[PDB]
C-alpha cells in the first residue's frame, strides 16, 4: 500500500512498509560501489520497518546526486517478488534524529533557558533548521502545550511562559528547510526542571 | 484520467501505434510507462520513460517499441514495429508519482505504479 522512507541527512535510512511474511528492502544507489538490504519487521500490527544503515554514524554517505533506487522484496516460494519501489533522492526525504544533550542552562521563577545539540547533522544543516518547543504542566497534556515554532541558527531557548515554583517538562524537534518530502524529527526526550519560589 | 487509444488488431510483421491521453502534468514530470498482459501471464514491463526523457525497455521488445512523449498534446505513446504473434497480449499505460521515480528501469517496474489505465487489445495474427 505505502512505502515511505527517511534520511537522517548522513548515513541511516529508515524505511517503513504497510501492506493489506518474510520481506525485506534493497537498497541500490546508482553509480555507487555497494548494496545493502535490511530484513522487514514488524512495528504495528499494520506495518513493517527497518534501517538501511549505510555507515559510520556522522559519516556523509551520500550527496546530492545520489540517486538510490529502494525496493521492497518478498518471498514467493523460493522467488522474491518486488511489492514497492521507489528512486530516493536522500535530501528530499529528511528526517533529522531528535535533538539530544537537553539541559536547563539557567531557570528562574518565571524564565528557563534550555539548549540542546543536534547529532547526525553536518554544521550546514545547524544553520538550515527550524524548531518546534513544548512544554507539559501539572494538570495539562502534552496536547495542550504551548507551542513555539522558530526559524533560527541557534540551539537554545528561552522559554517566557512559565509560573513560579512549579513542575515542568521541555521537549523539542526539528525539521531542515530543505526537500520537498522532509518531515519533523521526534520528539526530544522530555527533560525535567522546576522553576524557583516566587521572591 | 489515463486513456490507452491505438489498440487494435493486425497481422505478424505489421506496426501499430499505441496512445496515451494524460494530464499535462504528469506528461511533463512523472515517471511513465507501458505494459502487458497476456492470458495466463503477469502484467510485464515493455517500455519505460523517465521525466528526464529518458528510455528503457523489456528484452524481449527491444528495438521494435519506442516510447515517446508530447508535451503540447499531453500523450503518451508506444510505437511497435516487426509485431509477432508473441506480442498479443492487453498493453496498459500507468504513471507515477510525482517524485518518485527518476531512472527508466525504475519505470519498467509494474510494483512503480498505482494509476492504470483500463487496457487497450492488441491482437497479431499468425504469419
Ligand atoms: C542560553 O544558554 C545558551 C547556552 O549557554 C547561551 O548560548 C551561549 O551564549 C554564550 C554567550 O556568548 C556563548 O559563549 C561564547 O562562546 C564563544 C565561543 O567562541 C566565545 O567566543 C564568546 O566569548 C562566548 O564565551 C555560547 O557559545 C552560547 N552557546 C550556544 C550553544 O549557543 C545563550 O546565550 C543563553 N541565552 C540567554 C538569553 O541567556
Ligand atoms: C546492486 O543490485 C543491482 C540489482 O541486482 C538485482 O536486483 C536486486 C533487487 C536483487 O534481486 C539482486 O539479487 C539482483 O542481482 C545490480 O544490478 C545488476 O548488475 C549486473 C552486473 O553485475 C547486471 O548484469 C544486472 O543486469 C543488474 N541487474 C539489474 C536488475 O539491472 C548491481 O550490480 C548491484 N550493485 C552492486 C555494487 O553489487
Ligand atoms: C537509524 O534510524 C532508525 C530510525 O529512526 C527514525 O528514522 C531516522 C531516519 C531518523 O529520522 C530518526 O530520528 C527516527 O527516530 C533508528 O531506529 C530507531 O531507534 C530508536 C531509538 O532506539 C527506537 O526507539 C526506534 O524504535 C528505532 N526504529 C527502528 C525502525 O528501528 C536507529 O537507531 C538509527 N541508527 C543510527 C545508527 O543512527
Amino acid at each position: 500500500s505505502q512505502f515511505t522512507c527517511f534520511y537522517n541527512s548522513r548515513a541511516n535510512i529508515s524505511c517503513v512498509w504497510s501492506q493489506d511474511t518474510s520481506c525485506q528492502v534493497h537498497a541500490w544507489p546508482d553509480r555507487r560501489r555497494w548494496n545493502q538490504t535490511c530484513e522487514l519487521l514488524p512495528v504495528s500490527q499494520a506495518s513493517w520497518a527497518c534501517n538501511l544503515i549505510l555507515g559510520a554514524p556522522d559519516s556523509q554517505k551520500l550527496t546530492t546526486v545520489d540517486i538510490v533506487t529502494l525496493r521492497v522484496l518478498c518471498r514467493e516460494g523460493v522467488r522474491w517478488r518486488v511489492m514497492a519501489i521507489q528512486d530516493f533522492k536522500p535530501f528530499e526525504n529528511l528526517r533529522l534524529m531528535a535533538p539530544i544533550s537537553l539541559q536547563v542552562v539557567h531557570v528562574e521563577t518565571h524564565r528557563c533557558n534550555i539548549s540542546w545539540e543536534i547529532s547526525q547533522a553536518s554544521h550546514y544543516f545547524e544553520r538550515h533548521l527550524e524548531f518546534e518547543a513544548r512544554t507539559l504542566s501539572p494538570g495539562h497534556t502534552w496536547e495542550e502545550a504551548p507551542l513555539l515554532t522558530l526559524k533560527q541558527k541557534q540551539e537554545w531557548i528561552c522559554l517566557e511562559t512559565l509560573t513560579p515554583d512549579t513542575q515542568y517538562e521541555f521537549q523539542v524537534r526539528v525539521k531542515p528547510l530543505q526537500g520537498e518530502f522532509t518531515t519533523w524529527s521526534p520528539w526530544s526526550q522530555p527533560l525535567a526542571f522546576r522553576t524557583k519560589p516566587a521572591a | 484520467q489515463l486513456q490507452e487509444s491505438g489498440g487494435g488488431s493486425v497481422q505478424a510483421g505489421g506496426s501499430l501505434r499505441l496512445s496515451c491521453a494524460a494530464s499535462s502534468y504528469t506528461i511533463s514530470s512523472v515517471c511513465m510507462g507501458w505494459f502487458r498482459q497476456a492470458p495466463g501471464k503477469e502484467r510485464e514491463g515493455v517500455a519505460g520513460i523517465a521525466p528526464d526523457g529518458s528510455t528503457g525497455y523489456g528484452d524481449s521488445v527491444k528495438g521494435r517499441f519506442t516510447i515517446s512523449k508530447d508535451n503540447a498534446k499531453n500523450t503518451l505513446y508506444l510505437q511497435m514495429n516487426s509485431l509477432k504473434p508473441e506480442d498479443t497480449a492487453m498493453y496498459y499505460c500507468a504513471a507515477a508519482s510525482p517524485g518518485r521515480c527518476f531512472l527508466p528501469r525504475t519505470a519498467l517496474e509494474p510494483a512503480l505504479y498505482y494509476n492504470w489505465g483500463q487496457g487497450t487489445q492488441v491482437t497479431v495474427s499468425s504469419g
